């Protein structure tokens, strides 16, 4: 029905997808903030 | 090297990530849609820049340029539901320079005294009134300085408010 | 409302817990226990009118 290489490809795809799910779940839990202004805008000081 | 700068920090069990894009000296209408899904936009404006002038034009106050940039990024077609956290910086230099020079130098129709509070509230109002979309986004304003950690506290509280209101809108309860 | 205010992270799983149809389903569970009791009552020993 399927070749041994075919099963190996299937389980490799499943492992890749599982890792992708874990990485997406991890990336879901953080807050992304976009910092804007100018060089002499206190931007560096506020980063400090 | 140049490019976007990425910063991480944990505060009260939340992992804040911030992206500095000041190094991008090019057209912003080609990469700003990458940050469409951000919780908040932290905008820094130096209060002591009303007396200063940008040397590029020699007739251009840096405060007017800051106002233009804030308005452009606030009413963008992509940030129609994104909150903005304003940081009015260098309050002390403003405190002495308002004693030296009035705010009329920047806004010709100020019509006020030289005290810190009136001018501070005036600049805050002039910035916040540039928010044409007064329904689906909010501006949280601070005055920073104090050489302390209250800034991260303000950012944390504002982000928590943004998250809660996002959930409320998703539920329809707001 | 309480579940919405309890969240402090971009929600993934508990978001499934405040959907409108799920709210109506919970209302259904409660009223369904009530109607089950009422139906069993009216089927086993129904009330009557007495002089």
């Amino acid at each position: 029905t399927l070749s041994a290489e075919d099963k190996a490809a299937v389980e490799r795809s499943k492992m890749i997808d599982r890792n992708l799910r874990e990485d997406g779940e991890k990336a879901a839990k953080e807050v992304k903030l976009l910092l804007l202004g100018a060089g002499e805008s206190g931007k560096n000081t506020i980063v400090k | 090297t140049t490019g976007i700068v990425e910063t991480h920090f944990t505060f009260k069990d939340l992992y804040f990530k911030m992206f500095d894009v000041g190094a991008q000296r090019s057209e912003r209408k080609k990469w700003i849609h990458c940050f469409e899904g951000v919780t908040a936009i932290i905008f820094c404006v130096a209060l002591s820049d009303y007396d200063l002038v940008l040397a590029e034009d020699e007739e251009m106050n840096r405060m007017h340029a800051s106002m233009k940039l804030f308005d452009s990024i606030c009413n963008n077609k992509w940030f129609t539901e994104t909150s903005i956290i304003l940081f009015l910086n260098k309050k002390d230099l403003f405190e002495e320079k308002i004693k030296r020079s009035p705010l009329t130098i920047c806004y010709p129709e100020y019509t006020g005294s030289n005290t810190y509070e009136e001018a501070a509230a005036y600049i805050q109002c002039q910035f916040e009134d540039l928010n044409r979309r007064k329904d689906t986004k909010e501006i949280y304003t601070h005055f920073t300085c104090s050489t302390d950690t209250k800034n991260v506290q303000f950012v944390f509280d504002a982000v928590t408010d943004v998250i809660i209101k996002n959930n409320l809108k998703e539920c329809g309860l707001y | 409302v309480l579940l919405v205010f309890e969240a402090k992270i971009p929600t993934s799983f508990h978001r499934k817990w405040w959907g409108l149809n799920l709210q109506f389903l919970l209302v259904f569970l409660c009223t369904f226990m009530q109607i089950v009791i009422c139906v069993i009552w009216l089927y086993t020993a129904p009330p009557s009118s007495y002089r």
